[PDB]
């Protein structure tokens, strides 16, 4: 039960142990999805070029595809239209330079990792 | 003259006083008529059996002609002009093609005066389901099911009534060819069908079958006494 | 077992303790409706106490020499009194107008503080405060009536901009009727749902009232406190209990509904403008209602929840099984064809009933014969007392 | 209710004729196409127990020699109109030697649709309209025709129509499916394929129902071999 093993020994933080979990199962799925896991939890393994598919395992492990991933999310989940911190603080329904950087916050912080603002 | 369209059309698409007779027959007495080999058995459930009470005044099952009788469930009074409008009309055809009627010309007969009662101004529909079993020219034994709406359908088993769902569900089940292989076992599928719905027993079952070349034979209490008793002892064994 | 007596132990100890802690802290009482110790600043309510005065609620009545530099004003106290008065120093003369609330002290009644307009506790408990769970998701086979019903009590309030460029007057007010079941009271939820003005919901049987002239006067104060928000949605939720057309019985049949019917037209459209007050009304009895209150600028649109169409139950069908441990091949289509004219409701009490058809038999999964035998039971078999009939001559 | 028959919606339609064109909906499908080659009806028979002879369902009509007719919706209420076709029928061969035309037997059919009332009315005349929705098909000196009547007395010559429950969906997949130029065979077998997709129970021999008119040729009901023929296929 390679997954569940990988996730106990990053429990342990033993880097020897995830890497021997890493090497020893055959699965190249198996390894692949550890390899989420990893990049998930932030460890990163340096791996041997020896190792069948380790373009691909890096690049999981590296989250370089992470981007890409997200924007096909929010694409799915039609999110992708900006949103400006107007549309958050909805003073229309309310019966500086500090009120603009905090606007300035709200917009990185609404629209984080979207990669389209209209502001 | 009175002309208001009693059945008309609901929104829904539904003529609901064809529904509402399609209930009266639903309170009605279950009747169940089996198509056997040679042989065609009708056998009603008589509901109450008061002692009091002439038996042989009150029958649901009333032969057409010589070689067709029907048993009806629903409002008994509209059952009466339905089977003298058929009886008049065998008659008629008798009379004018020199050949007794087809079980299919009788029932196709029913269930267009009955549309016709769904269809006419100042006219209720006929609150009455009929099975209308018999012989063709040619010894083919023949069962059929009209219901108020005008509809009909050829039926190897049927029933109709306030239990007909439970009974035609047994006989879906029960209804083979080794279960009609004789006289005897038809009747004797014909009283456990009606045994499946009916409480007291044979008391409350009135049978009367049909052979091919002969009229309609009602069947006397003995032997339908006599058959349950042969029923009863065949649950044994199968225990 | 082993642990079972450690067990025990270490409960009756963690009982302990806690009731000493309460012991200590507070926790008790809550029949005279105290907070907890934490939140109790003594010095502070003692402060309160001594420093912020009361005041008793008045209303102003008349203002005597405004112009000049002593003006004096005439205040009503409620049940205890009529006053001529003067404002406070802390107050300016142009914040009190007459006929408004005042709160004024109990030694010289002076007017301390100009106070918000009385309105009924009724009235103010039919506004929404918590969403419903509904979502346009939730409502399927109506694209069209949602579009337009978003489109008049959403869009406007989301993007006025888009509006006021082309010198556009979006419509002030919509009646979705139908059918009972078809989903008006499911829309107008997931109206509430995604709505963030205010939202009140108003139904028609709450407007009837004991005494003359106080349905008019509750509908008045719902009007009175739409307004005092920047925008604001009201829905009335089975309007023709209140709605239903004027008539002369001779009797005086119906006369007070029909002042209150009338009260809620003059609010809706009158001499005085509505303000930013978008109306709702549901109602499965469309054609009782007052030939004046089904009139453009009172209801605008009359969006209509029709049955829905074979596509659309096939979409309802999707909605209500969509967390239904189905089969792998439910025709959901062929459901939707073998109930032709059939509300969004005997849908989903098709699906409930296919579900519990399945449990009856202590299965897991409902198979399509399930679905079938739903169908036969809710569709035919209830067929008797269904409403649909009988409903869609009024609609 | 308080409504008569003949009474007319605030948006024009005809109430009970409404009323009667929901009652369809309720029906078996059936699908109607015309070829070069000829006119196939196919027609669902709808078993609802083991016990019913199939045969007895009887859901498509020879009408005469060179005209059959589908009928789905109340069937009870067809028989009506398939009488009077098929003695209107016979008057023209009657009076003139010849074979209606499929249009004109149509439009005689409907003529029938839209003849009830409440008041002012024959004893005879119908109380409410038809609630069942032909389909014609025949071959005459246009060739192969089929028309579609509806209880509005609404009739229409329709290159491929599906009436019934499954209309939507059965008349999409015609649509899909249908050209102008394709063989007889073809037809039925586009049909049958529809037919199966859209009923509830599984296609066999027993319970559905397939003739056809080819010029020449005259009416013809498929037995149970012919239909396990071209079932075998799909
Ligand atoms: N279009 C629809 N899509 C999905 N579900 C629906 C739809 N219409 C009705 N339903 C379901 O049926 C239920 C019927 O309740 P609902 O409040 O929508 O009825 P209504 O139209 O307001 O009826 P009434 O006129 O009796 O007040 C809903 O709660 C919902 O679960
Ligand atoms: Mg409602």
């Amino acid at each position: 039960r390679f997954p569940e093993a990988l996730r106990l020994a990053l429990m342990l933080n033993d880097m020897e142990l995830v890497e021997d979990i890493f090497t020893s199962c055959k699965d190249v799925v198996v390894q692949k999805q550890m390899a989420f896991m990893l990049g998930r939890h932030g460890v990163f393994l340096e791996l041997s070029e020896d190792v069948e598919e380790y373009e691909d395992l890096t690049e999981i492990m590296s989250n370089v595809q992470l981007n890409s991933n997200f924007l096909a999310l929010a694409r799915e989940l039609d999110i992708m239209e900006p949103k400006v911190p107007d549309d958050i603080y909805k003073t229309h329904l309310e019966n500086s330079a500090r009120m603009n950087l905090a606007s300035s916050f709200v917009n990185g912080f609404v629209n984080a990792a979207f990669g389209q603002d209209k502001l | 003259s009175y002309d208001r369209a009693i059945t008309v059309f609901s929104p829904d698409g539904h003529l609901f006083q064809v529904e509402y007779a399609q209930e009266a027959v639903k309170k009605g007495s279950t009747a169940v008529g089996v198509r056997g080999r040679d042989i065609v058995v009708l056998g009603v459930e008589k509901k109450s059996v008061a002692k009091l009470q002439d038996e042989r005044t009150v029958r649901k099952i009333c032969a057409l002609d010589d070689n067709v009788c029907m048993a009806f469930a629903g409002l008994t009074a509209d059952a009466r002009i339905v089977i003298n409008r058929a009886r008049v009309e065998c008659q008629s055809h008798r009379l004018t093609v020199e050949d007794p009627v087809t079980v299919e010309y009788i029932t196709r007969y029913i269930a267009s005066l009955k549309q016709r009662y769904t269809q006419s101004n100042g006219r209720r529909p006929f609150g009455i389901s009929a099975l209308i079993v018999g012989f063709d020219f040619d010894g083919t034994p023949r069962l059929y099911q009209t219901d108020p709406s005008g509809t009909y359908h050829a039926w190897k088993a049927n029933a109709i009534g306030r239990g007909a769902k439970s009974v035609r569900e047994f006989l879906e089940k029960n209804y083979t060819d080794e279960a009609i292989e004789t006289d005897d076992l038809t009747i004797k599928l014909v009283i456990k069908a009606l045994l499946e719905v009916v409480q007291s027993g044979g008391k409350n079952i009135e049978l009367a079958v049909m052979r091919r070349d002969q009229s309609l034979k009602i069947l006397n209490p003995e032997e339908i006494e006599k058959y349950v008793a042969e029923i009863e002892k065949e649950k044994e064994e199968n225990e | 077992s082993t642990y079972s007596r450690q067990i025990k132990q270490v409960e009756d100890d963690i009982q302990q303790l806690l009731k000493k802690i309460n012991e200590l802290t507070g926790i008790k009482e809550s029949d005279t409706g105290l907070a907890p110790p934490a939140l109790w600043d003594l010095a502070a309510d003692k402060q309160t106490l001594q420093s912020e005065q009361p005041l008793q609620v008045a209303r102003c009545t008349k203002i005597i020499n405004a112009d000049s530099e002593d003006p004096k004003y005439i205040i009503n106290v409620k049940q205890f009194a009529k006053f001529v008065v003067d404002l406070s120093d802390q107050v300016a003369p142009t914040d009190i107008e007459e006929g408004m609330r005042v709160g004024v002290d109990r030694n010289k009644y002076q007017i301390h503080i100009p106070l918000p307009p009385k309105i009924d506790p009724t009235v103010t408990m039919m506004q929404v405060e918590e969403k419903p769970d509904v979502t346009y998701s939730d409502v399927g086979g109506c694209k069209e009536q949602i579009e337009k019903l978003r489109e008049v009590v959403e869009t406007p309030l989301l993007h006025p901009e888009r509006f006021v460029n082309l010198g556009i007057e979006p419509p002030k007010g919509v009646l979705l009727f139908g059918p009972p079941g078809t989903g008006k009271t499911l829309c107008a939820r997931a109206v509430a749902n995604r709505t963030d003005a205010c939202f009140i919901r108003v139904i028609g049987s709450e407007l009837v009232q004991k005494y003359v002239g106080e349905g008019a006067r509750m509908v008045r104060e719902l009007f009175e406190m739409a307004r005092t928000k920047k925008a604001c949605l009201i829905f009335f939720d089975e309007i023709d209990a209140i709605g239903g057309a004027r008539f002369d019985d001779g009797a005086g049949g119906d006369n007070e509904v029909q002042r209150t019917m009338l009260e809620l037209i003059n609010q809706l459209d009158g001499f005085d403008p509505r303000g930013n007050i978008k109306v709702l009304m549901a109602t499965n009895r469309p054609d009782t209602l007052d030939p004046a209150l089904m009139r453009p600028g009172r209801l605008d649109r009359k969006i209509e929840f029709s049955l829905p169409d074979l596509e659309g139950r096939t979409h309802i069908f999707k909605i209500h099984a969509r967390s239904m441990s189905v089969e792998r091949d439910i025709r959901f289509e062929l459901l939707a064809r073998l109930c032709p004219n059939s509300t969004g409701a005997e849908i989903r009490s098709v699906c409930t009933e296919a579900g519990m058809f399945a449990i009856r038999a202590r299965r897991k999964i409902a198979t399509e014969k399930d679905f079938l035998e739903a169908v036969n039971k809710v569709i035919k078999s209830y067929a008797k007392f269904s409403a649909t009939p009988r409903y869609m001559t009024y609609n | 209710y308080d409504r008569g028959v003949n009474t007319f919606s605030p948006e024009g339609r005809l109430f009970q004729v409404e009323y009667a064109i929901e009652a369809i909906k309720l029906g078996s499908t059936a699908i109607g196409i015309q070829t070069s080659e000829g006119v196939c009806l196919a027609v669902e028979k709808r078993i609802t127990s083991p016990l019913m002879e199939p045969s007895s369902i009887e859901k498509i009509v020879e009408i005469d020699a060179h005209i059959g007719c589908a009928m789905s919706g109340l069937i009870a209420d067809a028989k009506t109109l398939i009488d009077k076709a098929r003695v209107e029928t016979q008057n023209h061969w009657f009076t003139y030697n010849e074979t209606m035309t499929v249009e004109s037997v149509t439009q005689a059919v409907s003529n029938l649709a839209l003849q009830f009332g409440e008041e002012d009315a024959d004893p005879g005349a119908m109380s409410r309209p038809f609630g069942v929705a032909l389909l014609f098909g025949g071959v005459d000196e246009k060739g192969p025709q089929l028309f579609h009547m509806d209880p509005s007395g609404t009739f229409v010559q329709c290159d491929a129509r599906a009436i019934g429950s499954a209309s939507e969906g059965a008349q999409s997949s015609l649509q899909e499916v249908y050209h102008k130029s394709m063989t007889l065979k073809e037809a039925i077998k586009s049909s049958l394929i529809i037919l199966k997709q859209v009923m509830e129970e599984k296609l066999n021999a027993t319970n559905i129902e397939l003739a056809t008119v080819q010029p020449g040729q005259n009416f013809h009901m498929f037995t149970k071999e012919e239909l396990e023929e071209v079932i075998k296929d799909i």
